This record gives C-alpha cells, structure tokens and sequence, in this order.
C-alpha cells in the first residue's frame, strides 16, 4: 500500500473499463475496495456499465461482493437493473447475497423484474431469491409483473 | 475572417441537463427554420440549468441580420417554453466577440461580500457604463440584489405548512393592484372627486417580508413568514464565486459598439469611471484585472466529478497564492472565477486570469508569459485530486488540430453514443504516429440522486403531486416567486430552502408535504431513491444530439492526413452513428 | 412578383368561425405601422387553420417585410387562445409554389405510410427547413404523437372524463427541476454535489398505459390503459401519400422570395447526401417534382363535405389515367390526398407528375403542353370533382373581391355573391367562368349546452366543453420524447365513438356530487348550415370571384363590366381587385 | 380660502400670513377635507403650523374620514409639529372612522420620540382600533424591540 491515490485511480479504471489499468493497480496493491463519495466500488462500477472481465479480476483479489453504497444498493443490484446477465451469474458464483435490500426495501429481483429482464430474473430464483419479497410500498416482483403488464414476466412468477 | 455566430442563451433554475435539453433546447432548435445563410448549429445544456445555442453563419453574412431573424424566430417559439425558462430571460445575441475590456470593482475594506458589490454595480454604474459612446453589450459579473426566503422544513412542519403556502402568502402579500379610481370616468354629473384607489404596493425590506402572515392558529396566535424562514437580501445565483487578489470582486464586461473606436472608447469609459469614483461608498475601488508578449494569461482548474465549489475554492486560492509570491515580480493581479472555466460549468470548474507588470519592467525570457506559464503548470502538477494548466489563450488558439463532431443518427440515445464515442478514442489511440491528444471537449457522466416518487402512495394518503414536485423543486432548486422593490428599483424574489436542509440525501426525509385531510407526511412515505449516472452536459449539433471530439495532428503529419484517419475510424462505428467537421475543420 | 409573408397557424378541433374570431380578427387588428404594405387576405379553415397573406409593394425588401410582420404578431401573440400559441405560429417568405417535392418511399415495404412519415418528420424535415433558400417545407404526412384513443364507456365505468385523463397525463408525464445535493449557496465542508433527478418525460407507450388514475375504494388500481388504447399515431391523419400507387411520404419545398432557385436545390440535395446512410433498411429517397417542363400538377376538388376516402377514390383515377393511358410519357406520380392547390382538407387533393425524358417523348403530341390538355379533357368526365392539370414555376383572367363593408355577415355576402354571379352568368358575350374561388356552405352539427340544467345538476361548463372538444376535436395535452426527440402528446376519442350524432350520448361528465351524467341530460341539437372556409380581404369579411374574358373580348372590357354589375349589388356591399387584376 | 390650501402646502410662510391678515378662512377646506392645518402637518411646515394656530385654526379639524392634523403629524415622524399641536389642545385620542389614534400610526412607523410625546400627553397605551388593535400589538408585529418595551 502507498497512501490512498491509487484506489481512486483503480475506480476510475474499472468504470471505464480499462482491463489495463485495472490489473496494473491491484498489482501495485491499489485498494480493491476502494470507494466513492455516493459509495460506489470497483465491483459497483464494473457491474453498473457491464464490464464483465473487470468484475472477474476484481473478485478473486478479494473485492467485497457485498458492498453496499450510501443508499445501501449492491453490485448485484446494479446487475440484475441494467440486464448484465454474466455478471449477475459470477457475482452469485461467489456469494453475493441474493436477497439484499437497499434503503427502500428493493431486490435485486425487483429491479430485474422492473426492467423485464427474464433471464435474470430466472438465475436470481435459481440461487434462491424471495419471491414475496416487499419493498417499502409492499409490492412483489409479481405486482411489478401485473403493473408493467408483462405476463411472460408473470408466468414465471 | 471569422464567420459571424449568433448565441442563445437560457436559463432553467435548479434544471438538470436532460430536463434543459428536452423542455428547452430541443424545442429552440426545431424552431430555427427559414433563417439565411446558416452553416450550422450546435448547443449543450448543462447542470447548471443553462442552455447555449450557437449558430454559424456564412463567411459576409450581415450579423445584425443574423440576430434578428434568429430573435424573431425564438420569440415566437416563446410559448412553447417553460414558464420558469420566460421568466429569466432568453438572450439573442452576436457572439464571437471578446470584451473591449474587463472592469473589476473590489473594496478594500472588507467590508462587502461580492453580493454587495454586484448590486452596487448593477444599480450604480452598469447604465451609465452602456450609455458611454462606443459600448455595445455590457455583462454583470454577478446580479443586483434579490430578496431571499430561505426556509426552514422543522418550523414548516411544525405548523402544518409547506413552500406550496409560502409562495401563496407571497404571491398574496407582495402584490402591486390596480384597483380603481373614486369618480373615474364615465361619472356621475356634478362630481367633484377624482382621487386613484391605493391598495396593496410591493414590499420593500426584509422586515416587511418577515411579517408576512402565512396562518393565524386557532388559539389566536399569528405564523409570520420570519418564523419560518431567514430572509435577507443576497444574489440571484451562487453558482460563480468572484475574487481579485483573494478579495471579493464583481466587475463589468464591455463590448465595443459596431463601428466605433476602441481605443477611444477605452479612455471614454475610463472617464466615466473617473465621474463615479467620488460617488464611490467607503472602500469601493476600481482595478482592472485583464489589459488585452502580451502581459496576460489564463490558469484553467479543473476538479474531479462530484467536486464541490468550497474544493475548487481551495485549488483557486492555492493557485492565486503561488501566482503573488512565486511571481511576486512579474504578476500584478489574479482574477479567480469559481463555478466555469473552458470545458463548461459546474462547482468543479475554475479559471484565473493573470494580469502581470509592465512588459518594459519584466527583463529576461525567464519573466515572460511563456516561461511563467511553464513554471507554474510545472509547479501545479503537485496539486492532487486537480488538474490545473497555465497558457496564453493567443498563443494556444493559434492551427494543427481538428474539431470533430460524432453525431446519434438514429436516436440511439446518450448511453449507447458515449460507448460509440469510447470505441473511436480507443481506436484513436492505436494511431499514436498520426493521431496525438484525441479527447472529448465535454464532461463524463456523473453520479445523481433518482428520486422516485410513487404514485400510488400519494394519491392514497391524498397528496397532491403537483404540491410534492413543488416542494422538492423550491426547497432544494429555488424559486423565483414575484419582485419586489428595493430602494426604488424593482428586482426579484426568491424562495429556497436553507443550505443546511437541503445538503444531503437524509436532508429529503425533513421536507413534509400536507395532504388532502390535512395530515403533514414525510417525503419518506411516497418516495424511494437510487444512485444513478447521468450526464451533467448534453450536446447536439445541427439539432441531433452530439459529442465533440478534439485532437492534433501527429509531428510529421498533416492536418488532413489526420482528419483522413479520422473519418476511416468512424466509418466502423456503430450502425446509426454519424459524424461531421466543424469549426477550424469545417 | 410583389412579395408576400404568410402568417400560418392551427387551433386543433375548431372551427372556421372559431378560428376567425378568435384569431385571424386578432392578428388582422394588429398588423399595423408595417411599411410598404400593398393589402392582406386571410382563409379561416374548419381544419382549424389560419393563413394570413400580407402582399407588399414590388421592390420591397422581404427581409424588412418579414421581420416588421413578425414583430407585430409577437406583440399580439397574448391575444390569441393558449391553445393557438403552444402549436406555434409560423411566418414566411417564399413563393406560393413549389420548387420541388422530396418523396420518400420503403422498397422492401417494411413501413407503412405513417411509418415513413413519422421518420421524414423526425429525422430529415428540421434540416432540410434549416437550408438557406428553403422559404417553406410541407410535410406530405404527420409526425408521430402518442396518441391516447379515449373509450367513452371505461370512463363512465370508473366514473372518468377526459378532464381527469388530461390531469393525470400532465401530472405522471412531467420534466421536473429538483435541484442538487450540496447545491449552491452550500454549507461548509460539504463533500458532494449532484444533480437530484425527479419525474422525467415517458418515452413509450407502455409507460403511458400505467398513468394512474385512480384507487378504487377496496384498493384497486384504474391504469391508463384501462380507459383507453394508447398508440403512436400521426399529429393528425388528413394528408396520406403515394408514389406510383405505393405508400410514400415526402417533403413539398418552396423556394424563399429572392433566393437562387438552382443553388438551393443543390443544397438540398446535399443534406439529404448526409441522411441517406443512415436511413433504416428499404427506405429510399425518389424525387417526383423538379422545377419543356418535364413536370406538371394536377389538382383534385370535390364539394366541401366530402370524405377522405372519396377523394381517395378520385385520385386513384387521376392516377390510374397516367400510369395507363400515358405509360410511356410519365416516369411518376406522386399524389397527397388531404392537400390541395390551394388549402388543405379532406376534399381536396394533388398530384406532381414528372415525365421521362424529353428524348424519349418524340413528337409535338408527347409534350408538356398537349399531355396537360389531353389529360384536362380525360378528367373533365368525372363526376362531382374538379380536376385538371396545369403547370407552375418555381417563382390569367381577372380576380375580384366582393367586400362587406357594413358588417352585413356570412349569410348576406353568399346572397350579394348569388346575385352577381347570376348577373354575369346572363353576359355570356362578354364574360366566361364567373365563379367562387372558395368554399359553400355544409352542414354543420349544433349542438346547444343548456346552462340551466348544468347548474342544477351541478355539472361545470367547463368539465363539459373540455369533455365535448378533447373527445370530438382531440387536445394537446403536452410533451414527450420518442426515441429522443421531442414529440406532442394527443387525447381523442377512439374512432368508433366519435362517428354518428347519436354517440354524443355516450359521454358522460361527472357532477359535483360526484355522478355521471350523460351528455344528452343537458344538451340539445340539430343540423344547420356554416362555411367551412371563411375569407377576409385587408380586414373585412371577403368572398373572392375568378372569372375570364369572353371569346373576342379584352380583359378591361370584361372588368368594366363586372364594375357596373357590382354598383347595383345591395346596400354595404363593395368590391375591390386583387392578384393579376391589381 | 383656496388659496390658502395652496399656501400651507407648498410651504410658503410669507404668503400664508398675508392670507389671514386679509382674512382668509383659516378653516377651509379642499374637497377631502383637509383644512390649512392638515396640509402643514403633512408637508412638515412647522412655522405654517404655529401661524395658522395663532389665528384660530381647529386644532381638532376632521377629514371626510375622520382623521385630524395630529394624525398626519405623527404618522410622518414631524416631532415639532406633535408638540405644538398638543399644546394647542389636540385630543392625543382622537379615533378616525377606523378607530386608528395618532399612538398607532407614530408606533407603526417607529416613531419613538413622538411615541413618548404622546404617551406624555395622556395617550390610551390600550387603545383598540376596529381590529382590536393596540400599539403594543403592533410594535410586536413590527419587531421593534425597544418600542415594545416603552409600552411596557
Ligand atoms: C467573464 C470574463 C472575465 C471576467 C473577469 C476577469 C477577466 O479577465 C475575464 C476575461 O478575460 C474573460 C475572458 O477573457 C473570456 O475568455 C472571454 O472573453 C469570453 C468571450 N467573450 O467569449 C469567453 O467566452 C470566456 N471563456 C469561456 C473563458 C471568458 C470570459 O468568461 C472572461
Ligand atoms: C457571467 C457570470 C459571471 C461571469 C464572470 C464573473 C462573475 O462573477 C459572474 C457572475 O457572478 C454571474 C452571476 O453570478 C450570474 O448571476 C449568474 O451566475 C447567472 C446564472 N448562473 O444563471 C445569471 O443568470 C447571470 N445574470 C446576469 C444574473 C449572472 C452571470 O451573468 C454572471
């Protein structure tokens, strides 16, 4: 470890999805879970615009795969919202909790469903996610299904 | 030589980029039809709620024709725009002009914050500046005075009222009516009165404001506005902080009329200025921070996203020190704006112009604008968490680079142009023997609050959403609610929440907004927010949306081997992806 | 040619005598301290539309013209309906003619016609307008608007009307300024700034169908889409094209007064160069009118009253007679139902015909002139249309006004306009083709609100009027952005409950004790008679009069005698002469 | 006596004192009602005020609304002129139609020195106004501290 500049160069890396630079920091001991002024890490980065290699590299130098921003959302959040199917995948793989909520009681199967990403929101129900989980509002990923009027959606719920 | 620009400019207060960009600039832009020798046309709005849009013309296009079929074109356009947007003013103006020159108003006493000294200029000085033979446009660097509500959301709630009910009680007790006259016309025969009805006229003091009734209690008791709320007079905008030598500044920017002589003009206003000074308060002094080697330059500041005005204050006072010892004998004077430099605006934007001694007393290459501009870029670059750049803008405008502009052909939408924007820079970079400092001239996404207000919730528990969208906007936007008179002159007021309520996301859960039955609920019980990026500047060329890219030729290359390297890697980007050359490239 | 400006502006769902009496009277009233103006005429249109032509003295300068023009209207835009102002009002120089048609066409027919005009509108129509000598651009189609298609028997359902829909659609559809975290002035030490972003515009559809309108007592939920189909669809659906019989779409250009008629059309064909790689799959730009000849208009009028689908009828024999008989001297035809010579309306039509090449139509009979006749004598065998074809430049008998000039009103000026036409139909020897320019009375539907019985039902006027206009008329209720551009936002009736007199019936308004009540518990009507097309001439009401000399008869002989026909016309009757005739 | 009117306003000593020494009505009024008296104290003329008083001005003469002389004095701050119209017998009570006292008006506009003057001269403190009103009450809604505390 140096000081502390490196970790904000690792975040800028790996939210513009420099494999490079990425590798080159942790090699020189940047702060894999280094974070952002709203809480945001490398892993949130990387799964918020899809960077699949990156969340990898992240992951097995011991990124935090449960970190939560300042608004208490998780990198699987991220994934499951913005349709990154791998990532969802890798970051379940190595123990991203499934049923996280945030601040407002939202899932990452609520976001997925919001969002009709189907295939996630199959591989989320897979590794166990709660069905009848509520928000604050007391909605389900189902009254989420009726309300976009998605019945592809709510068959599978 | 250069081609005549017409710029018009808008102001959106406490808007976003996408909301100037699709309430504002795109309906200006689908009105600019049927004008004459037009070029093209660019904009970006940003989040400071402005809008700019430029339009080039052909090389002996008569700039006063230019203006005024743009201005007619926008004016009927008008109701089209939001109210909020009317309100401030939408400019139509010839731009691609720089000032005659720059006037700074400082005092030396301390005694005044630049608020102060802004209202002075503009009450006192800036009409009797444009009536000075010679001057065109002038520019205030600031705003006279607007009376300002800063509310407090624990004593609104305390008595059941929201901002919906302070600009209500505002818009009520500030009023200025007609009402009528006694024995007016037609009378009846034999009248001998004739006297005007007088009613309400508008306030005048914070004092008059704080006694706004807003409710009486049902125990007799009477809410005034000052119980809920501080109120002093302040600015009309805080985004841009002023300091001449580390002092508060405001000043004026003075453009030369078409046709007249500069130099005259410059000994005209200088006069005029000489007739002030006596009338000057206590401390009040006029300097003079950019006399157009050429003895300026400007040192450009920019902070990381997110930055705060208070963060690029800090970098700015580092810089203006280093300028008055390191060079205690070459420079005379620092000028630091805070709040926009080159690459737009924002709290973590910064520019100082360096105004220094007499060429004749600055012996030596090494106390020239070249070599103190290399020092001090050299001597900056240990400031972390900034990037700050010393030049000569003359020396820095001046003839190997090009002006790009990647173009969305297809409403594909800002997501997927900034990733086609991403595989050109990376493809740029593969080409370092022809292709050198291949860059966007924009800003980069940046974090913001989402804040989801859920519909079904309000209309159960019976609030109104137009009150929630109104609370949240005045509260932590502002709110430009009528005028008021000040000392004679009429200027404006504004309703905002108290910095201290309005600062953090927590800050959200203070705000209540009084439903139907007249129950107080939290914003938390309707509402859900995220994190999410956005972008804090949108840009669009000829009314599409856009992203401009600079960059140089390599040594040893042409400018149009370059611009041939170019268009080849664009040829590969993503379907509906288009480009164009503009400006030096055009 | 003496330039002229043109004021154009619409007020979705009026009428013509609305539209002049609360906007064409307004603009008229204050184009005044203009110079040079030689006079000024106006049309109020049943399509909702005004189009003011202020003519000014040859030499003028028609930037001066223009810009005196529009500073006047701007300073009497206050005056006009908020509903006139939100459409825009549009003021312009350029030639009454066209200088050349751009159409669009889809050779895999992938898109159909309101398709390709949505994508002209959106992505080619604002730069061609932004070209240097483009006076005037008229799209041969509609922008896409999201359309939200009312059921009036959903609505009485959940005791809804369209006043509730247009509340909810401006509430849940909104662009809302919320500030910023850490915004400015800011406290001391703060860390973060950020944009706090609130209710953008809806982009589809489907965000539009899950507007909330109301919970149901036991806690169910009312969607958008509950009461109403909810499409994209064209603005308004009045003009439809077609290039050779296929679905087509197109821009009709006008060249601005005093610009170079060749330079501009380079230019556009330019800008449209930079459109084309980027068009979608099977979208492809052909261009059937460019101004012997080689090109020729035919233009189409039925009676005022008719239906979009009988001038369709009519123009598909225009049609089928070039593409047919004249095989082998037409290249194309590109013909607009819905827009007319001069006009627009579900009566009326064009055609732009372009020939192939002058080496390939050898001999005197196979040239612009003796087609155009040929084709004239063809069509004048049809039926309840006027139709012939004629040409026109990209820069003649007499024209006459008749002039009320004592507030008479409409009735009495057609009878004065009778009288005279019936005059100059017994000097055959002298005069030919005495006839209105304009359009005759139709019948129009009357519909009366009885205040009386609103107020004791506590039903509002106003809920009733909004009710009535945004069902039958469709209102405009705001924005939103399609695929990033900015679009409007209609409410209307869906089709199947706006058609017949009895489905005025099935609308219902909600009282203040809150019930419904139907429209036909407060209302009265019956048929009567109106123009669809009221004229003005420099400020007072007009009917315009064409007519020709007789055979062996000079053209100040024939307009001698039109004077002396019209000094025996009745009382507050004047004329005056206009056009060729001034 | 119209001329006089004119006289006492512009504030024209010489003119007004050859007025009365040629007899010209010292109480007439304008169509408002407003004698000499009343246009002197409004304008602040105090040697008008002390001359039109010598010759028999009414101290105590009402507007068509029912305000006096030592109304317009003490509500525009003229403390001279409060002293030489209480000495001359001006009812410091005096309520207008709206039940508004000269202790009103000097309290609203913060006039402190005359406040004292006519609390000096026997002024209600709890005098009332149609509102129900009292100068108290308005030094508090006012905000000035150190009027407030004069009225105890
Ligand atoms: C506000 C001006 C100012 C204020 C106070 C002291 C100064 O020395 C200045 C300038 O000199 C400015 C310029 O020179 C501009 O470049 C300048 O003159 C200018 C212009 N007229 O176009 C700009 O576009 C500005 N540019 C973006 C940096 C800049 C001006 O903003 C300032
Ligand atoms: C150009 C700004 C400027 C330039 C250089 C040095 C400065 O100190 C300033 C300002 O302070 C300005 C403002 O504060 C504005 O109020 C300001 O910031 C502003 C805004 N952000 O919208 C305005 O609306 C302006 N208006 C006149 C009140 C005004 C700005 O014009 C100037």
């Amino acid at each position: 470890h140096h000081g502390s500049d490196l970790g904000k160069k690792l975040l800028e890396a790996a939210r513009a999805g420099r494999d490079d630079e990425v590798r080159i920091l942790m090699a020189n001991g940047a702060d894999v879970n280094a974070a952002d002024v709203v809480g945001w890490t490398p892993l949130h980065l990387a799964a918020y615009w899809g960077h699949l290699e990156i969340v990898e590299v992240l992951l097995k130098n011991g990124a935090d795969v449960n970190a939560y921003d300042t608004l208490g959302s998780t990198p699987l959040h991220l994934a499951a919202h913005f349709g990154h199917l791998e990532i969802v995948e890798v970051l379940l793989k190595n123990g991203a909790d499934v049923n996280a909520k945030d601040d407002n009681g939202i899932t990452p199967l609520h976001l997925a469903a919001n969002r009709g990403h189907l295939e996630i929101v199959e591989v989320l129900l897979k590794y166990g996610a709660d069905v009848n989980a509520q928000d604050k509002f007391g909605k389900t990923a189902f009254d989420i299904s009726i309300n976009n009027g998605n019945e592809d959606l709510a068959e599978i719920l | 030589s250069a081609p005549p620009a017409v710029t018009i400019s808008a102001s959106y207060p406490g808007a976003d980029a996408k909301t100037v960009q699709d309430t504002v600039t795109q309906v200006i832009e689908q009105n600019m039809n049927g004008i004459d020798n037009l070029m093209y046309m660019s904009s970006n709005s940003d989040s400071t709620g402005t809008v700019q849009i430029t339009l080039t013309f052909e090389s002996g296009t008569d700039a006063d024709i230019a203006q005024v079929q743009v201005q007619n074109k926008l004016q009927l356009a008008m109701p089209l725009l939001p109210q909020e947007v009317q309100q401030q003013g939408v400019s139509v103006e010839k731009s691609s002009s720089s000032f005659l020159m720059v006037v700074g108003v400082i005092n030396t006493d301390g005694t005044m914050t630049q608020e102060d000294i802004s209202d002075y200029v503009a009450a006192n000085m800036k009409d009797a500046i444009s009536r000075t033979s010679g001057v065109g446009d002038v520019q205030l660097f600031g705003s006279q005075y607007a009376m300002r509500i800063w509310m407090n959301p624990n004593e609104l709630n305390k008595f059941q009222l929201t901002p919906v009910d302070v600009i209500t009680a505002i818009k009520a007790q500030n009023a200025q009516v007609a009402a009528g006259q006694l024995g007016g016309t037609p009378p009846v025969k034999g009248q001998q009165l004739n006297a005007s009805i007088i009613a309400q006229t508008r306030l005048t003091s914070t004092e008059e404001f704080g006694k706004i009734l807003l409710k009486v209690n049902q125990d007799g008791s009477r809410v005034l506005l000052r119980d809920v709320a501080k109120i002093e007079l302040g600015g009309e905008n805080y985004d841009i902080i002023a300091e001449f030598n580390g002092q508060p500044a405001s000043g004026l920017g003075i453009k030369l009329a078409t046709g007249a002589n500069a130099l005259d003009t410059a000994a005209a206003i200088r006069a005029e200025l000489a007739k002030m000074e006596p009338f000057f308060p206590s401390g009040l002094k006029i300097v003079y921070p950019y006399d157009t080697d050429q003895g300026v330059f400007m040192t450009m500041v920019q902070l990381p996203a997110g930055a705060t005005q208070e963060r690029t204050q800090k970098v700015l006072n580092e810089v203006t020190h280093y300028y008055l010892t390191k060079e205690k004998n070459n420079v005379e004077s620092v000028f630091a704006v805070n709040g926009f430099g080159f690459a737009g605006r924002g709290q973590n934007t910064g520019i100082a112009f360096v105004s220094l001694k007499d060429w004749a007393d600055r012996p030596g290459e090494e106390n020239k604008v070249e070599a103190i501009t290399m020092r001090a870029t050299r001597a900056f670059s240990q400031i972390k968490d900034a990037m700050v750049f010393a030049f000569n803008l003359p020396a820095i405008v001046e003839a190997t680079g090009f002006d790009f502009e990647l173009i969305d052909q297809a409403g594909l939408g800002h997501e997927k142009l900034t990733q086609a924007r991403n595989q050109l820079l990376a493809e740029a970079a593969k080409h370092p023997d022809m292709l050198t400092s291949v860059r966007p001239n924009g800003l980069e996404d940046t974090p913001q609050f989402k804040i989801d207000i859920d519909q079904e919730k309000a209309q159960a528990l019976g609030v109104s959403i137009n009150d929630i969208n109104t609370t949240l906007g005045a509260a932590w936007g502002g709110s430009y609610v009528n005028d008021f008179i000040d000392r004679g002159r009429v200027k404006k007021v504004y309703v905002m929440s108290e910095a201290k309520y309005r600062m953090l996301p927590d800050d959200i859960g203070d705000w209540y907004v009084r439903a139907a039955d007249g129950q107080m609920v939290p914003f938390s019980a309707f509402s859900s927010s995220r994190w999410e990026y956005g972008s804090p500047r949108l840009e669009r060329y000829n009314g599409l949306p856009s992203m401009e890219i600079l960059g140089q030729a390599a040594p040893g290359k042409s400018t149009g081997e370059a611009m041939e390297l170019m268009e080849q890697l664009a040829s590969k980007l993503p379907t509906g992806v288009g480009y164009d050359w503009t400006g030096m490239s055009y």
